[PDB]
C-alpha cells in the first residue's frame, strides 16, 4: 500500500531512471523530468513530464541551471499532480548539468510541500567533465539541500576506482547509472521485498526525514564469509571514502538475502555496524528478500545525517 | 547495446564431457562470478559455483556427451546488480 515514485530529473537522471525501467525495481513508480523534449520521447519510461511548456520551447537548457531552474518553476503544478498520492519519492538526477541542477531543488522542494518523505540521490561530475561543470554541481546539491529530508551524494570520481582502463565514455556512465540505481533499490526494497527483519517506512522515514546529508555503500560476497566480507566492503566502500561513519546521525542497513541467511550472520552485519556508528545515532538494520539468492549475501548501507 | 554483465559469453574449448567457457573483461569490477548449469529444460536443480572475479574464463566438468545444456554466468560486483548472460551447447 506504500506508494514509492522516482523522479528522473534531466538528461542524466532520465538515463538512470530508463535503465531502473528497464532493469526492473519491484513496486515502485517511475517518472522522467525534463526539458528536452526530443530525448522526452526517445525514452520508454511510460511517463513523460516537460517542465516548461512556455519558459523552454521544446528545446534544452544546455549546460543551463539558471532557466533550468526557471524551466521547473514555471509548472510547479504539472509536478504536483504527479506527486500526488505519493508516500516516497526518489529524485535521480544527474548534478552540473543544466535541466538537472535547476529543477531537480525545485522537484524536490514541491514533494516537501506535500509532505512526501523526499529523498535526492544525485551524482557530483567527472574529472573529464571538468571544473565548471563540477562547481555547477556545488551549487545545485547545496541549493537542493534546502528542500529534501535526505540527499545521497555520489561523487563520479569515485567510479574510476572501480573503472578498468580503456573504458569508453559509455561505460563510465551506464556505471553511474548503476550508483543511482542502487541507491533507490537498496533504500526502496525493505519496504516492497522485505524479509524476515522488516524495515517498514516509519522506520524509514525516521532514519531519513530532515536529516539532510547522506552517503552510501554497498557490498556483495558468497560463501561462508559472505556476512563478515560484505559488511566490510560496505563500511570501506570508496562512495563512502569522506564520511566519518561515526559522525553520521543516522544509519540505514540492508541485509539482501534470500532464506538460508542465518541468525548469526545477521548477528556478524549488526555487530560491525553498531561498532563503526555512535551509540546515539539511530540505526535500522533489517533485510529484504531476494529467494533467487542461494549462499551469497548483500549488505547496502546509508549513512544519514553526515553534514 | 547489450544490457548483461558478462556482455559476450562463449565456449572456447569444448571435449564432449568438459567445457571451458570465457566472457568478456568488465567495464566495472567485478567481485565474483556465479557460474550455473544444467540441461535445457529439466527438473533438477541447476548445478553452480563461483570463480573469482578477477576470472574470465571457467571449467564446466563432468558434462554428459551429446546432452544439450544451459550455462548462466551471473557478474556479482557491489557497484551493480546487472543481469546476466546465458548460452546453450552440446556436447
Ligand atoms: N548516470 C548518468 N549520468 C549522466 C547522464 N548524462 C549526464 N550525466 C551526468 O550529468 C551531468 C550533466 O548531464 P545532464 O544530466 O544530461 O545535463 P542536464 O540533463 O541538462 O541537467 C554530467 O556531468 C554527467 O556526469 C546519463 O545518461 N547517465
Amino acid at each position: 500500500m506504500a506508494v514509492i515514485k522516482v523522479i528522473g530529473v534531466g538528461g542524466g537522471g532520465g538515463n538512470a531512471v530508463e535503465h531502473m525501467v528497464r532493469e526492473r525495481i519491484e513496486g515502485v513508480e517511475f517518472f522522467a523530468v525534463n526539458t528536452d523534449a526530443q530525448a522526452l520521447r526517445k525514452t520508454a519510461v511510460g511517463q513523460t513530464i516537460q517542465i516548461g511548456s512556455g519558459i523552454t520551447k521544446g528545446l534544452g537548457a544546455g549546460a543551463n541551471p539558471e532557466v533550468g531552474r526557471n524551466a521547473a518553476d514555471e509548472d510547479r503544478e504539472a509536478l504536483r499532480a504527479a506527486l500526488d498520492g505519493a508516500d516516497m519519492v526518489f529524485i535521480a538526477a544527474g548534478m552540473g548539468g543544466g535541466t538537472g541542477t535547476g529543477a531537480a531543488p525545485v522537484v524536490a522542494e514541491v514533494a516537501k510541500d506535500l509532505g512526501i518523505l523526499t529523498v535526492a540521490v544525485v551524482t557530483k561530475p567527472f574529472n573529464f567533465e571538468g571544473k565548471k561543470r563540477m562547481a555547477f554541481a556545488e551549487q545545485g546539491i547545496t541549493e537542493l539541500s534546502k528542500h529534501v529530508d535526505s540527499l545521497i551524494t555520489i561523487p563520479n570520481d569515485k567510479l574510476l576506482k572501480v573503472l578498468g582502463r580503456g573504458i569508453s565514455l559509455l561505460d563510465a556512465f551506464g556505471a553511474a547509472n548503476d550508483v543511482l540505481k542502487g541507491a533507490v533499490q537498496g533504500i526502496a526494497e525493505l519496504i516492497t521485498r522485505p524479509g524476515l527483519m522488516n524495515v517498514d517506512f516509519a522506520d524509514v522515514r525516521t532514519v531519513m526525514s530532515e536529516m539532510g546529508y547522506a552517503m552510501m555503500g554497498s557490498g556483495v560476497a558468497s560463501g561462508e564469509d559472505r556476512a563478515e566480507e560484505a559488511a566490510e566492503m560496505a563500511i570501506s566502500s570508496p562512495l563512502l571514502e569522506d564520511i566519518d561513519l561515526s559522525g553520521a546521525r543516522g544509519v540505514l542497513v540492508n541485509i539482501t538475502a534470500g532464506f538460508d541467511l542465518r541468525l548469526d550472520e545477521f548477528e556478524t552485519v549488526g555487530n560491525t555496524i553498531r561498532a563503526f556508528a555512535s551509540d546515539n545515532a539511530t540505526v535500522v538494520i533489517g533485510t529484504s528478500l531476494d529467494p533467487d539468492m542461494n549462499d551469497e549475501l548483500r549488505v547496502t548501507v546509508v549513512a544519514t545525517g553526515i553534514g | 547495446s547489450v544490457s548483461s554483465v558478462p556482455t559476450k559469453l562463449e565456449v572456447v574449448a569444448a571435449t564432449p564431457t568438459s567445457l571451458l567457457i570465457s566472457w568478456d573483461a568488465p567495464a566495472v569490477t567485478v567481485s565474483y562470478y556465479r557460474i550455473t548449469y544444467g540441461e535445457t529444460g529439466g527438473n533438477s536443480p541447476v548445478q553452480e559455483f563461483t570463480v573469482p572475479g578477477s576470472k574470465s574464463t571457467a571449467t564446466i566438468s563432468g558434462l554428459s556427451p551429446g546432452v544439450d545444456y544451459t550455462i548462466t554466468v551471473y557478474a556479482r560486483s557491489a557497484y551493480h546488480r546487472r543481469s546476466p548472460i546465458s548460452i546453450n551447447y552440446r556436447t
